[PDB]
């Protein structure tokens, strides 16, 4: 995978450009898709200029005349299988080209050679042809391009008309030509020999190779698209297509004319997100806009709310935000019209892109600074790209445009400052709001009536509502909820309980909201949608809101502001309407809204005020869905807005669900009235009413921000009406007729059941007398509410059964667990065979099955050392595989004790935090695990309360004592599939014995990511469920995220076996595995290994208090104090007997089933049958979309291949073969080599051998040195032990010094390079990610997100970028140069020395937990003197020696940044 | 400049210090305040960064350093330059470098015009006496050879 | 301590054999037979009188304060057969390393090269 571009400044053709383009393309096989076949590819393309002389020569050979005007070439993919389609295709293209009078010059078949591509990629090979046409009317160039684009669109539509699949047009123009295909990158010049002529010369070229996530290729799905290239994936595509279909109705421009009618379906069907972006880009640029203009409009720059930027830039940003919704996410865009060449980033700068300028006026950019081989002394600039930045090359005038130059020149187009004032804000209306007509609240009786009308209990009024309005933040739960799903319960639940939230796995990364607040905005624009091609000031006359959720007074002010343009819709339906009254109500509102929109109305207010004894409230969610989808289908949503007034919104999840449908604003007036009436009753203290209201509003905004950041998107503007959710247990027809597009795996109730439930609740709430709100069972166990997973009888029975050491009591336990009402999906299934049982001693032995169980990870912070060690020893003594969990492990527990017990674990976790990974930590286990997303909290960071981290954990995680240590929600190393493949390669290089496992969470669409991660040399995919516990997580995340593991597992199995990859991995699941029936069902589904988890805790003594997040666990499990730890009661023999009983149960179950071993029932999913719940529920749940499976064939349905899949080794192996004396006698060594950018993670295996021989600190520093010349590879020196010293003469790519644990890396430019060592990048992004100790000395500038998760490293750099030193926990970072934005985000350990020049650092620092000062005490002066002395004597820099020479007065220019939590915990304090 | 790189020899510095002279390094004069007999010297201190990639340190001025020294009689020793030779000898064809010193061939030590040779300190610059004697002997050999040749031809 | 192996890797066998003992030939990965030195062929290496201190005297088991000169011949190779015999002995005392032979360029050295 990768994308790059080569451009020439002057603007003249030359063969050198294409030569260098091919050379660069031929050095990407390391990041590609390495597999076992050896010929299959994944898609590669190049895009260059048309060699007019070549085709002129061709047409001269044919027999015609050589024309003057530039010819036009068009490349087409025609059907090859049936010749009866070639005739029709030629027919269409010719009858639509000759429609204007253009002289067709001829056809041509490009030479090819199909002997080099694979076989699966060849059966889908289309026919490729080229048309050569000319101009006879002497038309200008711009009109030529316009006419060609219109012709292409019309041909595409006409071919769509005949339903002739397998037809495509690569590129049809006179300036550009694209050579793309489904072959391997390197073999390109062998597939298309046309590129080996001595006339194919251009002035610009763009190359790309994509990484196929699935193994079934498709030729038209390979970049570069029509006039665009791309890298990564867009987080929000399903939400942009709807808005595009909305804007379809108000687009027209005299640059097109009548033909505009043939351009309505701007976005086709089946094309990837990059294709849709490409097509809308082409449409927006074919009108007259320039490439940087449409770029700034599509992917805007993040609005930094600081005066540190020019004001015209801020006005342009406001305009570009107002005109079009953004398309955020990972993207390294490389666009080029016939005139400009533009390279750009996204809002956050997620993916890297670096460039360089030669002396010959040639710019070369891509993803690695070593893909091209150029003279090291013939360069003039090695630059990078920050977030939102862009570089431009103007070929028409031959000029380079950097970031600020381009932004200024583009702001010099139109007076953007004079138009941002044409709008109208809201603050001026709320300050001058009429303090009259205040409403009198209802009497308390009617308030309780209306609250009971929504099934709203009273425990929420103190559990999930009181902490929100009290302090200003959400609630937090401390155990995975195992309550039944919404469709199974009989008590009425809120309709929102059927919509689960979406999130993104390793495909697209999450984003932290607690630290990246500068990049997220919640603006709302009323009167916004307009013509997308117009350029005037009527587009910026509108109303702007700072939040979608509003109070009552603000809503009344806004309603009076809207004047006489408001419209109200009845959101209530008659109770005595009949069985189908809901359909009538929905039809009435649907016709009424469509009748009111045409009459002239412009703002539809949908309120539910009409609720009474004879009218029940329609679920506002369904009303919003219906009205929004109708306005979209009827080309009307652009004309109006949609404001909603709910009556049951109290949490942070309901508002997100409502906004995700298409609404704009929400004003829950019952919530405000309840807050007021609970405040006037005096239970909060002496806080004013408006202060509590403000804290409540802020809490809701922060909750919505978190729920938006969980998915990966950044702006609410591109989330409104996106359908980014998951439906479970609703009929397909309803969910597709009243919701835009949501995946529904299994069906469920329709309309009649919902009508029955709503009428039942309305009747039991209104027609009778209620005086007291019931308690309700929804969070913790209460007898009044619904069922639960861990009841008292069950837990006491299990504890007695494991204490008395008896089996019949365990049988009684299992029978009690089984005879319960249907609560989970796996209960509805029933086993069924055609065999007769066998004696119980004919099945496999007890050990033969007990060799398949494991326990999932548990944090060292949320547990006790005693309980952790007990679980570890219990899992080790049986012979199974234990766990270590996030949080490292005590080294002293690595070797056995005198009692004969191994107190070390078996599986190590490398989570988003990397809190304990060292040299030794990664070499004391047999398996690895990448904790991508936890079970209970998907896309969230590992939470841990502040006062629980004692001195022990603070010194074990290299942290500070007593501080809330939250793991980054993203992973900072897994941004796309190639990065995850790189990380797996590193983790397999560091330990040549173990294997690596990945942990995923079940949700729709996991099949693609499964088929992707399987090709990344993994061999175990552990699928977690949504019914798993945690240490501390917000209740909304546990209750409203994730799906049961059954669906995810049954999807992963089918997708892996469909692509013939099933025989290469292992599948293991966990979540709620309690008794043997569930284990055998999981084994039937396709899993092989199993995890238990919380049940094991019950075997230890846990009494299910669900108060672990306060450090007061009564049985002394999740306790960190002294008096409470002594209450421990457990014993490993308990776990022993528990596992033995489970094994015996599954043995007997399989015996009675008939088979003999487990290896024959895995995948035989026809043994399951679906039965009903009873003759009273009348639902239509069909689990059939799971019960199907794919017939494998030759390869089995399990892991037939023992041993891990090895990876190709780099030069470091040869290094080991030379450094024998270092392993046999212990003597110094000095080596040197020539490196390239295709050597991944150099010097890692040497570090492994060193730490295996001696230890973490067994060698004196500088023991062995290795000098590399030229550009190095990726992730240089990963996990180096003390003594190894890697010196480089050149520059590194990225991830340099990752996981350092004692190495000493020195990077410097060559001696023969005339470059300022402080104004050119020499390293990449995320330098020193999660390091632990060691020194690093750079001689250039770093990338973005530099020194993240640093713990004990001492780094010296002459530069930095965005989000430098984020969450720095310890160490030192000397920085000599300007920093980017958002410096030291949430830092709580270490010290930073910044060297400002213009004295502007206070304008960039994120002063949250750190203070900045001048250097005061001479001790710190001496420290900095020592550090810079070592830096200048190690790299022999020029700027370091310059600063050191004029040292007398230059110390006054230094700034010192120190966290606030260590002001009084240092031996030498800060101030005198 | 600095004492380490004074263009002269070090013995002279030590002897001048012994006799009783006072040294002030890294300075440059700018003005001489006075009416008819100079009374003071307004001068500014200077700074020298690290040497470049060639071996020639670059000077700069301090924006806050200004001083005045007592003055009664100022003696300038800024240096020396060669004269304008062409118009001095009514021979405007004398090929001269831009710096004022005249050109001469490397082999025979003969200038552009025949018969006339040129060697010594005027060719090089502010060289030493040993270089003077070297050039003198080389020019003597050149004159002898050329005169023998001219008498022969 | 610093990991410096001051030991050598190729041990010589001159015409004097001033330090050749049993072990001194068991601490190398290569032997050496110094037949004729480069600059002064057909002659024994000298050593002045005032340079031999006590250290070198104990190193060579000689008497301090005297000029050392090795005999020009090797006193063990008087023909090719005795050379083969000495190579056999040297290969048998060190069953790990290889042997070598150092000569000096002149006319007709091809024949003696083929012999060795
Ligand atoms: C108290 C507790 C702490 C946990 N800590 C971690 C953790 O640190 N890292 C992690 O990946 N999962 C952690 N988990 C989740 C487990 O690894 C596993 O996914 C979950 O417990 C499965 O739930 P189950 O026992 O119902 O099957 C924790 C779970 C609990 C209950
Ligand atoms: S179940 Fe958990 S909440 Fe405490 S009592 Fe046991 S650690």
């Amino acid at each position: 995978c990768g994308v790059g571009f080569i451009a020439a400044i002057d603007g003249k053709p030359r063969r050198s450009v294409v030569e260098k383009g091919i050379e660069a393309l031929k050095a990407v096989w390391h990041r590609g898709a390495v597999d076992a076949d050896g010929k299959t590819g994944d898609g590669a393309g190049i895009h260059v200029a048309v060699p007019q002389k070549f085709f002129k020569d061709h047409v001269k050979v044919i027999g015609h005349r050589a024309p003057d005007n530039k010819l036009a070439v068009g490349q087409v993919f025609l059907p090859r299988i049936s010749l009866d389609a070639q005739e029709a295709c030629r027919c269409i293209v010719e009858t639509e080209i000759l429609a204007f009078g253009y002289y067709i010059y001829g056809w041509r078949q490009v030479p090819i050679n199909v002997d080099i591509i694979g076989e699966k990629a060849n059966a889908t090979r289309p026919e490729i042809e080229q048309i050569i046409v000319g101009n006879n009317k002497g038309v200008s160039d711009e009109q030529f391009e316009l006419d060609l684009y219109i012709i292409r669109r019309r041909i595409e539509k006409a071919v769509k008309g005949e339903q002739i699949n397998d037809f495509y047009i690569c590129s049809l123009s006179a300036r550009s030509i694209i050579y793309k295909g489904m072959f391997l990158a390197e073999q390109l010049t062998t597939f298309y020999p046309d590129l080996l002529d001595e006339r194919f010369e251009s002035d610009f070229a763009i190359y790309h190779q994509r990484y196929s996530t699935n193994t079934f290729p498709t030729w038209p799905l390979a970049q570069p698209f029509r006039m665009l290239a791309h890298n990564g994936e867009i987080n929000t595509v399903k939400g942009n297509v709807n808005w595009m279909k909305a804007h379809e109705t108000r687009m027209e421009h005299p640059a097109f004319g009548t033909h505009m009618q043939d351009l309505k379906p701007v976005i086709g069907v089946g094309l990837s997100d990059s294709g849709s972006l490409d097509t809308v880009f082409e449409v927006m640029v074919r009108a007259g806009r320039t490439a940087p203009m449409v770029k700034m409009m599509l992917v805007p720059q993040a609005l930094t709310s600081s005066q540190t930027t020019p004001d015209n830039h801020k006005a342009l940003i406001q305009y570009c935000n107002s005109v079009m919704e953004p398309w955020d996410g990972p993207a390294a865009l490389a666009m080029t019209d016939g005139r400009w060449v533009v390279g750009g980033m996204d809002r956050n700068g997620l993916r890297p892109m670096r460039y360089t300028i030669t002396t010959d006026g040639l710019i070369i950019g891509g993803s690695e600074t070593g893909m091209v081989k150029i003279d090291e002394t013939q360069v003039i600039e090695k630059g990078r790209l920050g977030p939102g930045e862009m570089i431009a090359v103007d070929l028409q005038s031959g000029k380079l445009y950097r970031d600020r130059e381009l932004k200024d020149h583009l702001a010099t187009l139109k007076p953007w400052d004079k138009w941002v004032q044409n709008t109208t804000h809201l603050d001026e209306l709320v300050k001058t709001a009429s303090l009259k007509g205040e409403p009198s609240d209802m009497d308390k009786a009617e308030l309780r009536r209306r609250q009971q009308a929504f099934g709203l209990t009273m425990e929420d009024m103190e559990l999930i509502l009181h902490p929100m309005v009290e302090d200003g933040k959400e609630a937090i739960g401390s155990m995975g909820d195992d309550s039944p799903i919404a469709v199974l319960s009989d008590k009425y639940r809120g309709l929102h309980h059927f919509f689960r939230q979406n999130f993104s796995q390793v495909t697209n990364p999450p984003i932290d909201s607690l630290r990246e607040r500068r990049v997220m905005s919640l603006k709302t624009r009323l009167g916004n949608l307009g013509n997308i091609l117009d350029e005037d000031e009527t587009q910026t006359r509108l109303l702007q809101l700072e939040s979608p959720v509003l109070t009552t007074a603000e809503f009344r002010a806004m309603r009076d502001y809207m004047g006489d343009t408001a419209a109200e819709i009845d959101a209530t339906f008659p109770v005595d309407g009949g069985p189908e009254a809901l359909r009538d109500a929905l039809r009435r509102i649907r016709q009424e809204t469509e009748d009111a929109v045409r009459g002239g109305a412009t703002h539809v207010i949908l309120t539910d005020e009409a609720m009474g004894p004879a009218r029940a409230a329609i679920p506002a969610i369904l009303a919003t869905g219906a009205v929004h989808t109708h306005l979209i289908r009827s080309n009307l949503r652009t004309f109006t807005s949609l404001n909603v007034r709910t009556a049951e919104g109290l949490d942070t999840h309901y508002f997100a669900v409502l906004i995700g449908v298409g609404a704009t604003t929400v004003n829950a007036y019952l919530a405000q009235e309840a807050i007021a009436e609970r405040h006037r009753r005096g239970l909060f203290g002496s806080m004013p009413l408006e202060k509590g209201m403000a804290n409540y509003k802020k809490a809701i905004d922060d909750g919505l921000l978190k729920i938006m950041s969980k998915m990966g998107i950044s702006v609410i503007s591109s989330y409104r009406g996106g359908g980014n959710f998951e439906a479970i247990g609703l009929s397909r027809a309803l969910v597709a007729e009243h919701f835009p597009a949501m995946v529904s795996r299994i069906s469920g109730i329709g309309l009649n059941g919902i009508q029955k439930k709503v009428l039942e609740q309305h009747a039991t709430a209104y027609n009778e007398e209620v005086v007291a709100l019931p308690v309700g069972g929804f969070y913790r166990f209460r007898k009044s509410g619904d069922r639960h997973g861990w009841e008292g009888g069950v837990i006491h029975t299990l504890q007695q059964a494991v204490t008395n050491d008896s089996y019949t009591t365990f049988k009684k336990y299992s029978e009690q667990v089984n005879k319960r009402p249907p609560m989970q999906l796996r209960d509805l299934l029933e086993l069924r065979s055609t065999k007769a049982p066998v004696p119980v001693d004919e099945v496999e032995s007890i050990t033969a099955i007990r060799k398949r169980f494991i326990t999932p990870g548990m944090s060292m912070g949320a547990l006790s050392p005693e309980a952790h060690g007990t679980l570890n020893v219990a899992m080790n003594r049986i012979g199974a595989k234990s766990d270590s969990g996030e949080g490292g492990e005590d080294p002293a527990r690595f070797r056995p004790d005198k009692n004969g017990d191994n107190w070390n674990s078996a599986i190590k976790q490398v989570a988003s935090g990397r809190f304990g990974v060292t040299a030794e930590y990664l070499n004391q286990c047999r398996e690895l695990e990448i904790k991508v997303a936890q079970g209970a909290k998907p896309g969230e960071g590992g939470q841990l309360p502040g006062f629980k981290v004692t001195e022990m954990i603070a010194r074990l995680r290299h942290s500070t004592p007593g501080v809330m240590l939250i793991s980054p929600p993203p992973h900072h190393d897994i941004y796309s599939i190639e990065d995850l493949a790189q990380l797996i390669y590193d983790l397999k290089q560091i330990n040549p014995d173990a294997k690596v496992t990945v942990k995923l969470v079940s949700r729709s669409g996991i099949g693609t990511i499964a088929a992707g991660v399987a090709k990344a040399n993994a061999d175990i995919i552990l699928i977690s469920g949504n019914s798993g516990g945690t240490g501390a997580s917000p209740q909304t995340s546990i209750k409203f995220a994730g799906l049961p593991w059954e669906m995810g597992l049954s999807e992963v199995h089918q997708v892996l076996t469909l692509n013939r990859l099933r025989h290469r991995v292992r599948l293991r699941t966990d979540g709620g595995l309690k008794t043997g029936r569930d284990i055998v069902i999981a084994a039937m589904l396709g899993a092989e290994e199993f995890g238990i988890g919380t049940a094991s805790l019950i075997a230890m003594g846990c009494i299910m208090v669900r108060q672990c997040h306060s450090n007061t666990c009564p049985v002394g499990v999740c306790v960190q104090d002294d008096k409470l730890r002594q209450k421990f009661v457990g014993t490993p023999e308990k776990v022993v007997n528990l596992f033995t009983f489970l094994a015996e149960e599954v043995r007997e179950i399989l015996a009675g089933l008939g088979f003999r071993s487990l290896n024959e029932v895995i995948g035989r999913t026809d043994l399951l049958h679906q039965v009903s719940r009873g003759a009273e529920h009348l639902d239509d749940l069909d689990l059939n979309p799971r019960l199907a499976q794919v017939d494998p064939g030759e390869n089995a349905r399990y892991c037939t291949l023992q041993g891990r899949n090895e990876v190709p080794d780099t030069l470091d192996a040869r290094i080991v073969a030379d450094a024998r004396p270092l392993f046999e006698e212990g003597e110094k060594m000095q080596l040197a080599y020539n490196a390239r950018n295709t050597q991944r993670a150099i010097g890692t295996r040497l570090s492994s051998m060193v730490t295996r021989k001696f230890g973490m600190f067994g060698l004196q520093p500088g023991h062995i040195t290795i000098r590399l010349r030229g550009t190095a590879g990726q992730s240089l020196g990963a996990f180096a032990v003390q003594g190894i010293k890697l010196e480089v003469m050149g520059d590194a790519n990225d991830y340099v010094g990752k996981g350092l644990s004692g190495g000493t890396i020195v990077v410097r430019p060559t001696t023969s390079s005339p470059l300022e060592t402080n104004k050119n990048t020499i390293i990449g992004n995320t330098v020193l990610y999660g390091a632990t100790a060691g020194k690093l000395f750079a001689a250039g500038q770093a990338g973005e997100r530099f020194a993240v998760r640093n713990s004990g490293a001492t780094v010296v750099v002459e530069g930095c970028g965005s989000n430098g030193c984020e969450y720095m926990t310890g160490g030192t970072a000397v920085i000599l140069g300007r920093v980017g934005d958002n410096f030291a985000a949430g830092m709580t350990g270490g010290m930073a020395y910044v060297y400002d020049l213009d004295d502007s650092l206070p304008l960039y620092i994120n002063d949250e937990s750190v203070i900045f000062q001048r250097i005061e005490v001479g001790h710190y002066e001496s420290q900095l003197k020592h550090l810079i002395e070592e830096h200048v004597t190690e790299t022999q820099s020029r700027f370091a020696a310059e600063i050191l020479n004029d040292w007398a007065r230059e110390v006054t220019k230094f700034w010192q940044v120190v966290p606030k939590e260590m002001l009084n915990r240092l031996e030498v304090p800060v101030h005198l | 400049r600095d004492r380490k790189n004074m263009p002269g020899s070090q013995r002279e510095v030590a002897h001048a210090e012994e006799e009783g002279v006072e040294f002030i390094w890294q300075a440059a004069p700018e003005g001489f305040t006075g009416d008819t007999v100079v009374t003071g010297v307004r001068a500014v201190r200077i700074h020298l960064g690290v040497a470049d990639a060639t071996g020639r340190q670059t000077p700069q001025v301090i924006e806050g350093s200004e001083f005045t020294v007592q003055a009664d009689l100022v003696i300038k020793a800024l240096g020396f330059e060669p004269e304008d030779l062409p118009n001095a000898f009514d021979e405007p064809e004398l090929k001269v470098t831009r710096w004022g010193t005249l050109l001469v061939d490397h082999r025979t030590k003969m200038t552009n015009m025949d018969g006339v040779f040129a060697a010594g300190d005027i060719v090089r610059g502010a060289s030493l006496v040993v270089w003077a004697i070297r050039d003198g002997r080389d020019a003597a050999e050149g004159i002898h050879a050329y005169a023998k040749a001219k008498a022969e031809a």
